[PDB]
């Protein structure tokens, strides 16, 4: 495959995985663990279970499996389960012997540091990788636009965050999490189907729904507009056709949906949403970089692709400083310019990012935490990374 | 709260339709002039019995433009008035020796007197669509969904 | 060739002798990244210097390397003197001969470590350092005059009278744009425009350069302040929100004549002209006031030369003719006036030189630079 | 009587004029329900101030009408108000005079608003509005002092001396009990404990009262919990559900000797106090080392007077003789200071009385107070 640093995006609702140099994941995958179940369900022997079934192998016969997520939030809730895919990553997706590679990892901006350290013991004393790096993951999305300042918001499966980022100094003091992202906006639509009488409740019918959102749900522009739509008219309306056969009908759950990124109140966090939340972290920038940030605003990760997202929140940047910057008045609204980056592989850039990073350290052997460094210090040899 | 304060009105400027049909090069008393000398030749020929005479002449210009309401609508009383004037039987000869130019100015106008009934009768509007349209095609519907807003 | 610059206590400004201006002109500052994350394959300096802080100066902590006139950090001043020479003026030192400047009744070490790097680090053939107030007395064609300049740190008058020095009436006094600076910050505060950062300082030091004057009669002219809004203007922030100053625009400058507003309890900037004047010998004191040129950059003020005018005419006794001089180059004349003595014809004698500074150390300088 | 009524950034405090400690203190939050579900009739109401907004917080959203000492939402600042007067103290606004505090350098504006509002809606008789410092100077006893505030929502040095005190020397920093409680907030994240509601932070602000403390040496407790638990204690959540919690009981207030922490460039409260004391004239400095007097709930950490001691003697030459005054009672020294304004004799003439703001509105309390 390659001899460069391998790199893994392990995400909360997607490992992504490559090497050094990649344009593009090399493999992505749910990352899913499954255990056989029998259902009240079809059974067939085109296919035989296994007694733990991962990744593609899981999610393509999720109709046998009780389907599990290692994953919650950006931090690994299982570590039995994430072994279960970090085996499936190396040994049968990658087909690599690990002992002796480099190794980048990632991991959101405010994570426990026990998920770190276990993360790191992990690749050093199950796989044995001689050399680990772990990046916070939207930094990293900021090498993949070739790119040196600008606020970059990553929003995945697990943690919507942003980092701000001027002259390549980052804020560490401005970093934030949003607790709202893909996985909470799919709760929300079972949530919002379960009103229509649609029961989503197994755990293999998460896969589903998030299959369901990732095809049909959009964010409304101009909620009165789409609240029009949805109420006054059939537009909106759209049939689905579950695994099983099923067809359901989805309405105004495809734009009330991802609007919980906006608003996440309809998800019972008190948090503010996106547009909201991008603004009071610059608007806590000093008053010199500012302009800087919202001349080039960088989305990332899958969770901001929805239909709309891009230009919402534009919108809703230029609609906020007119109320708490400008108070109201129209005079000076046309000099805030203000610039989304949306590009067409944002979903990956955090893997793009690391690809592109894992280049510019493969051969500094003293960047990396060496295995070597780990098997004296311990958890102390993290330190290495940053503050 | 913000999520209702519009901003696109007021930093992205949008087309209006003076950018997508050209604006008119007569001004609105010289318009005010040309359509009173004709709606007289109009108003004669109803007197005089030859009120087909007098649609092929009040067809020769046609008042268009949002600063002439009060001439529009005196241009188009005369014109169902002389609508009214004309024998359902002498229609499919008028019609069929019409340019597409004067049908696309009569199929305009009477969907204006069909937007006005409590002012126009109905009746002879309809009955001069359906034989604008069995003879010259349905095109000429087209032209009039396509044709300027303020005609 | 010569080299010349006013090493100036908050806008260095450097050049050739002989130019009629200088050729390099920016910020007395070192600055240093303010943040321990930085992103692993970019560049970054150990500091910044210049316009470069200046632009670079959101994510930075800013230090002016002179304050009050006396070098406070040598390790600093040690990059901001080899920016003068390698990334503005492009030179090798050790081609040309140098021209400094201090204030009077500086610490006479200054005078000596400064002299000290520039032979044993900046290795230059020669240099001399002189009195800032003398070498703005050239570049107005004079050689009697009561020089008043006010820098970033920095404020003096000095009687010359015909060449001569006269230093039981010369006096420094501690105000310029700097205490400027801290107390429009401050009034500035009473709006609800909160500057604290030293990045900040800087957008208040522009606020200040821009939108103040110093008023005529600040009395009256608070009240009008008071009873109309015709003399409030905007300014707008680099991050593009605009700022309404009003009667702290004339209370800023009004702090060199009565310094009591930041509780300097000393005597205003023209009574110190008076002071001197007056300490004066007992005829010469009656042509001082025919002589009496303005420099540095704080005298750049708009209402100062009308207000400098009419209060020292009101201290001095009204039968003889009083005017005040204030060139329009006022902001470089230091360096104007070093560029002409640097080139004059009978100058190339008068430095401090290695031959000598082998053998006398930095001691020598106290001997011949007065 | 008259009423003395701290505006506590974050802690409100009400009373009457000569009683030893507030009548009433709650905190400064006005909440509205979170949810539009609700039980008809039962009862409910569109905001819960002070008490109510604390036992009700888990399903309202709170907010503090005063940020930094600023107030920056007044049509719910008077819900405050109508509280400590109606609710809390149970009286009649308008028979009796009030007392209001400020912090030094605030916005004019804040103090024009507040003095409208209060004789525009309220009708006392009478009202003055006194700096926070000089107030807790009167309940520490004494004429001399440098008192240190440090609120909920800002910190302040007033060096003050025989009663003049010194406005030029003055500082002020918006880094408080507010800003501690952020801090911690933030790196209990650390521990896999997510706190982000408003109700939450009540609960973050009581683990930091209850359990965190000033290291008396930084580099030294950081190495020490690395080396054992035997640093670490355990508290338990509203929830039954129990936190354990080690070397962030004191990176938490290091902070406020820190500003680097949450990147703000500031100097520490040391360096901050230090800073505002060598601002003063040199005979003031020998006294006003003597009498570090403290004030308001930020300085009420365990470890803080010694460590601010340890500090504070590093700068200050080893020839002075160095002491911090910090009573049993520092929470409420800035309304037992008003209490005793309030109560002297020689005070009453010094009122702004409801006939005088008639006669020229709300501008004239920028005469009639400091
Ligand atoms: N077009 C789309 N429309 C809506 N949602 C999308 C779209 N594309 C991807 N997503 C959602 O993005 C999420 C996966 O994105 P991503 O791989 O960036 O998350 P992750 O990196 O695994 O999560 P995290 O970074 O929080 O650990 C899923 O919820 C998926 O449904
Ligand atoms: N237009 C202006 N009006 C008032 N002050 C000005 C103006 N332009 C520059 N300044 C002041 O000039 C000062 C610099 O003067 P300068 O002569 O360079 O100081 P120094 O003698 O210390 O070298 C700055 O502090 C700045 O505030
Ligand atoms: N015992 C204590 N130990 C530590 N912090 C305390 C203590 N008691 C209260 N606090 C702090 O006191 C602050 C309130 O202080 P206070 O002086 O009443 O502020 P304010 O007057 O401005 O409203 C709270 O933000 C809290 O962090
Ligand atoms: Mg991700
Ligand atoms: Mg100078
Ligand atoms: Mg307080």
């Amino acid at each position: 495959m390659e001899s460069a640093p391998i790199v893994l995006d392990n995400g909360t609702g997607f490992v992504k995985v490559g090497y050094a140099k990649d344009n593009f994941p090399r493999f992505q995958f749910p990352s899913i663990v499954g255990r056989p179940i029998l259902r009240a369900e079809e059974k067939t022997g085109n296919v035989q279970i296994k007694d733990v079934m991962v990744g593609d192998e899981a999610e393509a016969v999720r109709s046998l499996l009780q389907v599990k997520y290692p994953m919650e939030n950006g931090i690994i809730r299982d570590f039995e389960e994430m072994n279960q895919l970090w085996d499936y990553t190396f040994f049968e997706k990658l087909k690599i012997d690990p002992r002796g590679r480099k190794i980048l990892l990632t991991e959101p901006p405010m994570n426990p540091v026990a998920n770190r350290e276990k993360m790191c013991e992990t690749m050093f004393e199950r796989y044995g990788f001689g050399g680990v790096y772990v990046a916070i993951q939207a930094v990293l999305s900021l090498y993949a636009q070739g790119l040196s300042s600008g606020v970059v918001v990553d929003s995945g499966d697990g943690v919507t965050h942003i980092v701000p980022v001027y002259e390549s100094v980052v804020l560490n003091h401005l970093v934030g999490r949003l607790d709202v992202a893909g996985r909470d906006a799919t709760r929300y639509l079972i949530s919002l189907l379960l009103r229509k009488g649609y029961a989503f409740n197994r755990t293999a019918d998460f896969e589903t729904v998030r299959e369901m959102k990732e095809k049909l749900c959009y964010v409304s522009y101009d909620l009165e507009l789409d609240h029009k739509l949805s109420e006054e008219t059939t537009v909106l309306m759209r049939n689905y056709t579950l695994p099983d056969g099923r067809v359901i009908k989805v309405g105004s759950e495809r734009y009330e949906c991802p609007e919980c990124l906006f608003q996440p109140h309809l998800v019972g966090s008190e948090q503010p949403g996106l547009s909201e939340f991008i603004f009071d972290t610059i608007q806590a920038a000093d008053v010199d970089i500012r302009k800087y940030l919202y001349r080039a605003i960088v989305l990332s990760g899958g969770s901001s692709m929805y239909a709309g997202l891009p230009s919402r929140l534009e919108k809703e940047i230029k609609q906020l400083w007119f109320e708490r910057v400008l108070h109201g008045d129209p005079a000076r609204l046309p000099n805030f310019k203000v610039k989304i980056e949306d590009a067409p592989r944002r979903r990956h850039a955090v893997f793009i990012g690391g690809a592109v990073l894992a280049d510019i350290m493969a051969q500094n052997d003293h960047m990396w935490v060496s295995k070597a460094e780990w098997e004296e210090y311990g958890v102390r040899a993290l330190d290495k990374l940053g503050p | 709260t913000f999520r209702t304060l519009d901003v696109d009105s007021i930093t992205e400027p949008v087309l209006t339709e003076q950018d997508i049909f050209p604006i008119r090069n007569e001004t609105a008393e010289q318009v005010q002039a040309a359509v009173s000398q004709l709606i007289p030749q109009a108003r004669s020929a109803i007197q005089t019995g030859n009120a087909l005479q007098g649609l092929k002449t009040l067809l020769s210009y046609v008042p268009y433009g949002n600063d002439v309401q009060e001439v529009r609508t005196q241009y188009l009383n005369a014109f169902v008035d002389v609508l009214s004037n004309i024998r359902a039987a002498d229609i499919p000869a008028f019609v069929k020796e019409c340019s597409t130019e004067e049908i696309d100015n009569i199929v305009n106008f009477i969907y204006r007197g069909l937007a006005n009934p409590q002012a126009y009768n109905s009746s002879v509007l309809l009955n001069w669509h359906e034989k604008v349209v069995e003879i010259s095609g349905i095109g000429c519907i087209v032209r009039v969904l396509n044709s300027r807003p303020d005609l | 060739t010569a080299l010349v610059c006013d090493n100036g206590s908050g806008l260095v400004k450097a050049g050739f002798a002989g130019d009629d201006a200088p050729r390099a002109v920016f910020p007395s500052i070192v600055g240093r990244p303010r943040h321990q994350g930085v992103m692993v394959g970019m560049g970054q300096k150990d500091s910044y210097v210049g316009d470069e802080a200046q632009s670079k100066r959101g994510i930075l902590t800013l230090k002016y390397p002179i304050e009050h006139g006396i070098i406070t950090n040598w390790d600093d001043m040690e990059k901001i003197w080899h920016h003068t020479f390698y990334n503005e003026l492009r030179v090798a030192p050790e081609e040309h001969p140098t021209l400094l400047t201090e204030a009077p009744l500086n610490p006479k070490a200054n005078r000596e470590k400064m002299t000290q790097i520039m032979f044993e680090t900046f290795n230059v053939p020669a240099m001399y350092v002189a009195i800032q107030a003398v070498l703005s007395l050239y570049a107005s064609g004079r050689t009697t005059g009561i020089v008043l300049d006010s820098g970033d740190g920095v404020t003096h008058n000095v009687p010359i009278y015909e060449g001569y020095a006269l230093p039981h009436a010369i006096m420094r006094l501690d105000l310029a744009g700097r205490d400027l600076t801290d107390y429009l910050m401050k009034i500035l505060t009473e709006r609800g425009y909160s500057f604290v950062t030293t990045a900040e300082r800087e957008i208040v030091r522009d606020i200040k350069e821009k939108l103040c004057y110093v008023a005529l009669d600040f009395e009256n002219e608070m009240a009008t302040a008071a009873s109309s809004s015709s003399l409030e203007k905007s300014y707008e922030l680099p991050d593009g929100q605009v700022i309404t100053i009003g009667n702290e625009r004339f209370r800023c400058p009004e702090t060199l004549f009565q310094p009591s507003f930041i509780g300097m309890e000393s005597a205003g900037i023209h009574e110190t002209t008076y002071n001197s004047i007056m300490k004066c010998d007992i005829d010469i004191r009656k042509d001082l006031y025919a002589n009496n040129v303005m420099s540095g950059g704080t005298t750049m003020y708009p209402g100062i030369a009308d207000r400098m005018q009419k209060e020292i005419t009101a201290l001095a006794p009204s039968t003889m003719k009083i005017k005040i001089i204030a060139p329009p180059e006022r902001k470089y004349s230091v360096w104007i006036g070093g560029s002409i003595l640097a080139s004059l014809s009978t100058f190339q004698q008068m430095w401090i030189t290695k031959q000598e500074y082998d053998e006398a150390g930095p001691s020598i300088v106290h001997r011949k630079c007065f």
